[PDB]
DNA sequence: AATGTGCAACAGCATGATCGCGGCAAGCTGATCGTGCAAAAGTCGTGCCAGC
RNA sequence: GCCGCG
DNA sequence: GCTGGCACGACTTTTGCACTCGTATATCATGCTGTTGCACATT
């Protein structure tokens, strides 16, 4: 069985760990990528111009 | 109040079944001191000096 | 148990193994939280609240 | 002579801290409403024929 | 959770 | 003639339905990671 989630979640396996996989993979320090999965700040991509 | 009374009393740290054989163990048992309990301090928690 | 009170502490000495031996205060209540007074081995007084 | 870079000290957090066995109580404690309507399903008081 | 056994 | 299990027209019960408001600590021992302070080479 299987449960849709509706909303995409974050698997605290990976992002919660000493060498936080998804943390070095995006290059940048774990406290940020914490406090943009609870809502505490936004991320912005692209915007070139 | 008689909840609170009545968990203290049957199911706590330091409310125990009474040893029987013999009388010495239940005399024993009824003046014992103990380390551990609710205010007290875990037995892992304990070091060589206490 | 810890009869409530005041109770210092050395800690032996051996924590920033500079040999600098800390001392801390504590005040332990009846019913309550306590206080803690530690020294920083850089000299510097500091107070735990709970 | 003022300046940027790499190295080191201090704080916080994760991890694990023996193996079997026996016995006794108490928790183990655990619920999302109603909604009001069709739609369906089931049920009950009643009348039916077939056996003695 | 507690007590004990080697 | 006497009796004892089968169906029918009202009544009665269930069910999707998915819809909102609504009290505590005090084990050390170790390793790893991150932030900040400081010595050294540079134009």
């Amino acid at each position: 069985g299987h449960i849709e989630l509706a909303s995409p979640t974050a698997h605290i396996w990976f992002l919660k760990s000493l060498p936080s996989r998804i943390g070095l993979l995006l290059d940048m320090p774990l406290r940020d990528i914490e406090r943009v999965l609870y809502f505490e700040s936004y991320v912005v991509i692209e915007g070139g111009m | 109040i008689s909840a609170a009374v009545k968990e203290f009393f049957g199911s706590s740290q330091l409310s125990q079944f009474m040893d029987q054989n013999n009388p010495l163990s239940e005399i024993t048992h009824k003046r014992r001191i103990s380390a551990l309990g609710p205010g007290g301090l875990t037995r892992e928690r304990a070091g060589f000096e206490v | 148990h810890r009869s409530p009170g005041v109770f210092f502490d050395s800690d032996k000495g051996k924590t920033h193994s500079s040999g600098k031996v800390l001392y801390n205060a504590r005040i332990i209540p009846y019913r309550g939280s306590w206080l803690d007074f530690e020294f920083d081995p850089k000299d510097n007084l500091f107070v735990r609240i709970d």
